[PDB]
C-alpha cells in the first residue's frame, strides 16, 4: 500500500487536488495505523519547497508534484495532524510556514488567534491580527 | 481514529475541505459582543431615552 | 450512444454554465436575504488574490 501510495504520488495527474486528497489518504491510513508521526512526516515531506516559493498552482505548465506546496487543503491537514499530536512551537512553525506561501486566508489567521488564545498567549493573539490587518488592508 | 487527532477549526470533516466562513462565519462562536454586535443597543437605547424625553416633554 | 453524442468540450461549457448559473442564483439568494454578498466572499480570499484585487 506504501509502495502503491508513493507511485501514484510519483505520478503527474492533471490535478493537484488529487495528488493533496492521494497524500491525505496515506497519511489517514498512516494515523489509523499507529504512524501519526510518519503522517506528519509524510504530509510535511509532500508539502516541501524553498523559502521563497513562488509557484503558481493554476498555471498548467508545471507538474502537480512541484506546484503542490501552496495546496490549503493538505496545509490545512497538516495543521489539524499537528494541532493534537505536537506542541504550541510545531503549531508556531507551520503556521510561519503557511504565511511563508502567502497561502492563509483571513479564516487561517483567526484560527491562528484561536490556538495562541488557548495556549495562554493573549499578545501573540494581538500579533496575529495585526498580521492580518497588514496582509489584507480594506475589505478582507 | 481519522477524525480523533484534528482540531476540527479549519477543516470540514464531512466535506473533506478547507471551512468557509459564507456559512458558518468564526464570529457566532465568540463569547462577547463584537463590533457588529456592538454599536446598535447604544442607537436604540439612546432612541428609547430621546423618545421617552420627549413624552415627558409632552 | 448518448455518451458519444456529447463531445466533452460540450460537457464542460454545460458545466461552466451550471456553476455560473449556481452562483448568480447564491448571489441572489444573498442579497434577498439582506445580506453583503461582497463580505461573504471576503471572509476567505487567500493572500495573493487580495494583492491581485488591489
Ligand atoms: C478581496 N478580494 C480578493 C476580492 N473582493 C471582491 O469584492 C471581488 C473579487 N476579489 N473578485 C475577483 O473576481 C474573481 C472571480 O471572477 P468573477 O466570476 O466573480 O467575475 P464576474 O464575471 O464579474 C475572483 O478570482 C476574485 O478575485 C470580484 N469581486 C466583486
Amino acid at each position: 500500500a506504501r509502495i502503491i501510495m508513493e507511485k501514484a504520488v510519483k505520478v503527474p495527474f492533471k490535478s493537484v487536488n488529487e495528488l493533496a486528497d492521494m497524500w491525505i489518504e496515506w497519511a489517514e491510513m498512516e494515523l489509523r495505523n499507529k504512524n501519526f508521526d510518519e503522517a506528519v512526516r509524510i504530509m510535511a515531506k509532500a508539502t516541501q519547497a524553498p523559502k521563497r516559493s513562488t509557484v503558481d498552482y493554476f498555471d498548467e505548465s508545471l507538474s502537480p508534484q512541484q506546484r503542490v506546496h501552496k495546496s490549503w487543503k493538505l496545509w490545512s491537514f497538516y495543521v489539524d495532524l499537528v494541532e493534537s499530536t505536537s506542541s504550541l512551537e510545531e503549531t508556531r512553525k507551520i503556521y510561519e510556514r503557511i504565511f511563508e506561501l502567502r497561502i492563509a486566508t483571513p479564516q487561517t489567521v483567526v484560527n491562528y488567534a484561536n490556538l495562541l488564545e488557548e495556549h495562554h498567549y493573549y499578545e501573540e493573539s494581538f500579533k496575529i491580527y495585526e498580521r492580518g490587518l497588514d496582509l489584507f488592508s480594506y475589505p478582507v | 481514529p481519522v477524525l480523533q487527532h484534528l482540531s476540527l477549526r479549519n477543516y470540514d470533516p464531512v466535506t473533506r475541505g478547507p471551512k468557509l466562513g459564507f456559512e458558518a462565519p468564526p464570529t457566532e462562536n465568540l463569547n462577547t459582543l463584537t463590533l457588529e454586535e456592538k454599536a446598535a443597543a447604544l442607537e436604540a437605547e439612546a432612541r428609547r431615552k430621546a423618545q421617552e424625553e420627549q413624552e415627558a416633554a409632552a | 450512444s448518448q455518451r458519444l453524442a456529447t463531445d466533452p468540450s460540450q460537457l464542460t461549457a454545460l458545466s461552466r454554465k451550471h456553476a455560473i448559473a449556481a452562483h448568480k442564483l447564491l448571489k441572489a439568494e444573498i442579497e434577498d436575504a439582506g445580506g453583503d454578498f461582497e463580505r461573504k466572499r471576503a471572509w476567505d480570499w487567500t493572500v495573493e488574490e487580495a494583492e491581485r484585487w488591489d
